[PDB]
Formats: C-alpha cells, sequence, structure tokens
C-alpha cells in the first residue's frame, strides 16, 4: 500500500486472503499382452533352438 | 480571474482544475473526496475546441 496526504482513507487491513484449489487430472494408458507371449515368456520348453 | 500572467498560472493549477465525479456512471460535481483534480486549459484560454 501507499501513504497519502489526501483525506481519502487507505486500507487498514494488510494482506488479502486467497483461496485456491488442486484440480487433479489423472491419466490412464492400457497396453495389451497376448496370452501367448506371456505363456512363452515364463516357460522354457527346451525342445529346440 | 484578471491578474498578472503568473498569478493566472497559479490560479490555473491551484484552483482552476475541475473535480468531476468520474467513478460514477454519469457526470457529477466533486464529492470533496479529494480525488485527483482535472486541469482545464480551455477555461484559461477561453477557447473551446
Amino acid at each position: 500500500r501507499v501513504a497519502s496526504g489526501a483525506g481519502l482513507p487507505t486500507s487498514r487491513q494488510t494482506t488479502i486472503m486467497v483461496t485456491k484449489y488442486s484440480e487433479k487430472s489423472p491419466i490412464t494408458i492400457p497396453f495389451e499382452l497376448s496370452a501367448a507371449c506371456l505363456t512363452y515368456l515364463r516357460e522354457t520348453f527346451e525342445g529346440t533352438i | 480571474a484578471n491578474k498578472t500572467l503568473f498569478k493566472t498560472i497559479d490560479e490555473y493549477l491551484l484552483r482552476a482544475k475541475d473535480c468531476i465525479r468520474g467513478d460514477t456512471d454519469t457526470q457529477y460535481v466533486c464529492v470533496e473526496g479529494t480525488e485527483q483534480l482535472i486541469e482545464n486549459p480551455c477555461r484559461l484560454t477561453q477557447e473551446a475546441l
């Protein structure tokens, strides 16, 4: 604020209030895995190269 | 208003400045709320534009 020699009042209340919010925007990404790729991934038949 | 030219200058700034109530929707005479005065060169020159 600023002091003044004018007769107009200046604010008696330093520091104004401010309300704010935390607007969440979640995201989601599917990614498929074929059941074949999984069943071959863990298992090892050891039958051929 | 008749004066020596320097006294007309001191009247031109100390006194001649207008005080319209410009904050309101339409023109009004001064509140005496010590809002800034408005200089009027035409009042001294007496020449409307």
